[PDB]
DNA sequence: GAAGGGGGGCTATAAAAGGGGGTGGGGGCGCGTTCGTCCTCACTCTCTTC
DNA sequence: GAAGAGAGTGAGGACGAACGCGCCCCCACCCCCTTTTATAGCCCCCCTTC
């Protein structure tokens, strides 16, 4: 007993199950209401020497389905489920195959064209232009990308010069985070210009050559 | 910074308060009141003074105290002229010029003054590196001479036709 | 530089395009390349002959699908008004893009400011006052042989 | 909610200041291929051996 | 008188240094920022009328 383990009750019952393949009108007018308990009845006779199947559509439903038995002695079905409990089990073993036909031929023909076309409904194809568009590359004073971008740097405005003190706490403060920065991002955590960074840099702080990657600035002193 | 911030700061201050002309040495204590770093950690008092004061070659240790090491750094004529000639004789090499101008305020003037007893060697970034004119054996000639000299090629000979030569002009 | 070279290639083949139309094109905005096209000028010693009306109406008709008949008839109007000094100090293009609804307006095609100012790149509210200035001599303005869908005293008032 | 009008802003024009930010031209610098260098192996003579 | 390992030679396969091929970076060089002004047109945002 594990939540691996399959529960094969039903194979040692010897369950017969049946697997019948439908097409999909049929399970589409299921699917419909598919929660009133009922899409129709399957009706089995049987005579002297020979066994027919057929299934009927229910009235409110479609608002004859003969069905043809098929050798299962080639192939070993069987069917399983799983429980959203994770609780596997073993629903019994397929006894017999059938499938489903149309009685109608020459009408149902209609019904698969119009599977077909709605099936092509999402296919698109290409189409004509009586008159050249006209609308693109319109006249624009300036992108508007590019007055928001102009925008959002004169809102911000340009980095200004804090004293050294305050720059070089900052400095050594951010220094127990990491050994090394580079000098692109230790910018943006100073958020100071890069020439007065630099120097103030080059008071204190040297560059390392790493032969992994580039040379880098190393805020040690030492 | 911890352990590693306030070391910083306290060699930036007592390099700028040598600047000053205060060559009295100065505290642990006296030096952190400052540079702002009276909260430093326990463990790094000790281990400034342990380590930190002591391996650094710009910090003298006068009685008890630490006091900055302008003696080894280059600050007169003479001293420049000694230091040259200890590398020549000791074979300890050349010494880049920005090293001695921080180290020799106004670096030109004792530069100058010296002359040709500096040797200069210019790198390919415009950096000058300074050695002792060794003023045991010169020997100076006129340009056209290395030009004639140069003109003799020789790396493009062998040996046995460089030895041939000898016998060839009976020598 | 190639944004104020082509304006200025294009200004010299006698096919101008407005600074919008090649800022439309460019990443570079209007100010940028009016700035390189007065650099251009000196530093290659050269000039531009003056814009006119008629140097956009054949591309804004056109690219409005308007009829020939009010092509022409715009065009009048156009030099016109520009002759008339009805229109005094307004750019050529605004004087164009009026002149181009006063004509549309007077046929079966008719387009609306906002679609004019597309084309042209001219606000409808420069229309607007351009269109105000001329609407006055609007009998004058139009060709003497131009059919009226619309009669010239029925012209949109505004 | 659609459209007109009022208020406000953008642009060019000179000149000056000082400094941040963007950009072209090199300069050391790591990573995907290529050829030479190193290594591996089949087919026989050879001195030695029997 | 009659035959083994080893090596020269011929000849095939795998890995490192160099050549690119660029990624990234650093460094001049320039333009931008700001303010002042009168002017005119053009344009955009907000308020108001219906």
């Amino acid at each position: 007993a594990e939540r691996g383990e399959l529960d094969l009750t039903g194979a040692k019952q010897n369950t017969g199950v049946w697997l019948v393949k439908v097409p999909k009108y049929l399970s589409q007018q299921w699917a419909k209401a598919s929660g009133r308990g009922e899409v129709g009845k399957l009706r089995i006779a049987k005579t002297q020497g020979r066994t027919e199947v057929s299934f009927t559509l229910n009235e409110d439903l479609a608002n004859e389905h003969p069905f043809v038995l098929q050798s299962v002695g080639g192939q070993t079905l069987t069917v399983f489920t799983e429980s959203s409990s994770d609780k596997l089990s073993l629903e019994g073993i397929v006894v017999q195959r059938a499938e489903c036909r149309p009685a109608a031929s020459e009408n149902y023909m209609r019904l698969k064209r119009l599977q077909i076309e709605e099936s092509s409904k999402p296919v698109r194809l290409s189409q004509q232009l009586d008159k050249v568009v006209t609308t693109n590359y319109k006249p624009v004073a300036n992108h508007q990308y590019n007055i928001e971008y102009e925008r959002k740097k004169k809102e911000d405005g340009k980095r200004a010069r804090a004293d050294k003190q305050h720059v070089l706490d900052m400095l050594f403060s951010a220094f127990e985070k990491h050994q090394y920065y580079n000098l692109k991002d230790l910018v943006d955590i100073t958020k100071q210009p890069v020439v007065y960074l630099k120097e103030i840099l080059k008071e204190i702080g040297v560059q390392n050559v790493k032969g992994i990657h580039k040379n880098t600035w190393e805020l040690k002193p030492e | 910074g911890y352990k590693f911030g306030v070391l910083a700061k306290i060699v930036n201050y007592m390099k700028t308060r040598h600047q000053r002309g205060d060559t009295h040495p100065l505290t642990l204590d006296e030096i952190l009141d400052e540079t702002q770093h009276l909260d430093i950690g326990l463990k790094q008092k000790q281990w400034l003074m342990t380590e930190a004061l002591v391996n650094n070659p710009k910090i003298e240790v006068i009685d008890g105290k630490y006091a900055f090491k302008p003696k080894y750094n280059v600050r007169d004529k003479k001293a420049l002229l000694r230091l040259l000639d200890q590398h020549d004789q000791r074979g300890l090499g050349g010494i880049l010029l920005e090293d001695i101008e921080e180290a020799l305020p106004n670096s030109q003037k004792a530069v100058k003054a010296l002359g040709d007893q500096i040797l200069f060697v210019n790198r390919p970034d415009k950096k000058k590196i300074l050695f002792f004119n060794d003023k045991s054996c010169q020997f100076s000639v006129d340009e056209e001479f290395q030009k004639l000299w140069r003109s003799v090629t020789v790396d493009s000979m062998d040996e046995e036709k460089i030895e041939e030569y000898l016998k060839r002009q009976g020598i | 530089i190639a944004s104020a070279c082509l304006y200025i290639a294009c200004r010299q083949e006698g096919v101008p395009r407005t600074f919008k139309e090649i800022c439309a094109v460019s990443r570079i905005s209007k100010k940028e390349i009016g700035r390189c096209f007065k650099l251009i000028l000196k530093a290659l010693e050269t000039s531009v002959d003056l814009i006119t009306t008629g140097d956009f109406m054949s591309r804004f008709c056109s690219n409005l699908c308007l009829p020939k008949q009010v092509q022409m008839a715009a065009t009048h109007i156009a030099r016109k008004a520009v002759e008339l000094d009805l229109v005094p100090g307004r750019s050529p293009i605004s004087v164009a893009a009026a002149a181009i609804y006063m004509a549309s307006q007077a046929s079966a095609e008719k387009r609306t400011q906002k679609e004019i100012g597309d084309i042209a790149g001219v606000a409808d509210v420069t229309i607007r006052q351009s269109y105000r200035l001329i609407y006055p001599r609007a009998p004058d303005l139009f060709p003497t042989d131009f059919k009226f869908d619309t009669p010239v005293d029925k012209l949109p008032q505004l």
